[PDB]
């Protein structure tokens, strides 16, 4: 409730901790008041830090794909219906307000390129299409020279998938990755010991081939 | 291309780009047949379920 | 888990058909380039 205590109870995993016993959910009393713990964290914050509790806590979680079909079911006290649609309302817009490619841009040009809902969200292609040739296209140039340098056991799968979404929506940046022979790269990167890196190179090798 | 010279220019394209395009074709064969390898194990299991 | 496996077979089945088109497409163009060179020659 008091506002200043929210940045206090914050030094540690509380959500994720919170949202393994909203998964459960057997006792159907638990669920209503960790929904309301949900709420009064989010909705007293005054700061620019609800962003931490989204991050550590809702976005990054088995937690907002659990509240559609929190939604879905067909629970009896009012506070309950009213507080999935206030969670599901803070956190619809929660997951297109960094999901603006300037965070993406402040991934991409500060590094380390994690895993993030701003990647697989088709929303965040379906804007950013020319965006790569509005920075020169060197942010597109960036992105190749990480995936070169950088052996990347996590996030070159990251780098592999950024590539791939870019390529089915631009048919002309098929032609820009032959000039920096960025698909020999990932000609190499697909057939690495690991699994992850694999899959999405795999994936991101056969994109950039649909119709020649 | 209607041009001699440039037909070799163009054949050598196609020779590389075929050269890819058969190992995608190899790699994505063995990718289908190691996802179907574990994912028709347990179907059993799975239908029950 | 099902939409892992979903999702896996519905983009490969599809991107196997369109990417044996854009091969078999290719390779019947890499014969007829080596045949009218060596008819032109």
């Amino acid at each position: 409730f008091s506002p200043q205590m929210c940045e206090h109870l914050r030094r540690y995993n509380i959500i994720p901790v919170l949202s393994d016993i909203l998964q459960e959910s057997v006792k159907e009393k638990v669920t209503r008041i960790i929904l309301a713990a949900f709420r009064n964290f989010l909705e007293k914050s005054v700061e620019r830090e609800t962003r931490q509790e989204y991050a550590l806590a809702m976005i990054q979680c088995k937690v907002l794909k659990q509240l559609e079909n929190l939604e879905q079911q067909k629970y009896d006290d009012e506070d309950i219906s009213e507080d999935i649609k206030f969670l599901l309302e803070k956190l619809g817009e929660s997951v297109q307000d960094l999901s603006s490619f300037d965070e993406y841009s402040s991934e991409l040009k500060s590094g380390r390129l994690e895993w993030s809902p701003v990647h697989k969200s088709e929303k965040f292609w379906r804007e950013n299409a020319a965006r790569l040739n509005e920075k020169n296209y060197e942010l597109l140039k960036i992105l190749t020279k990480l995936l070169e340098v950088s052996d990347d056991p996590q996030v070159l799968a990251v780098a592999a998938h950024d590539v791939g979404e870019y390529v089915r929506h631009y048919p002309r940046g098929k032609r820009v990755i032959e000039q920096l022979g960025g698909k020999q790269l990932v000609m190499n990167h697909m057939h690495h010991e690991d699994q992850q890196v694999r899959y999405n190179a795999l994936l991101a090798v056969q994109k950039l081939m649909v119709h020649n | 291309p209607e041009t001699p010279q440039e037909r070799k220019e163009m054949a050598s394209g196609v020779n590389t780009r075929i050269d890819d395009l058969q190992m995608v074709l190899n790699q994505t064969e063995d990718h289908r047949q190691r996802v179907l390898q574990a994912a028709a194990k347990n179907i059993r299991v799975w239908f029950i379920k | 888990n099902f939409e892992k496996i979903e999702n896996e077979l519905k983009e490969i089945n599809t991107n196997q058909e369109a990417l044996k088109r854009n091969f078999l497409e290719l390779t019947e163009l890499k014969f007829i380039l080596r045949k009218t060179q060596q008819f032109f020659d």
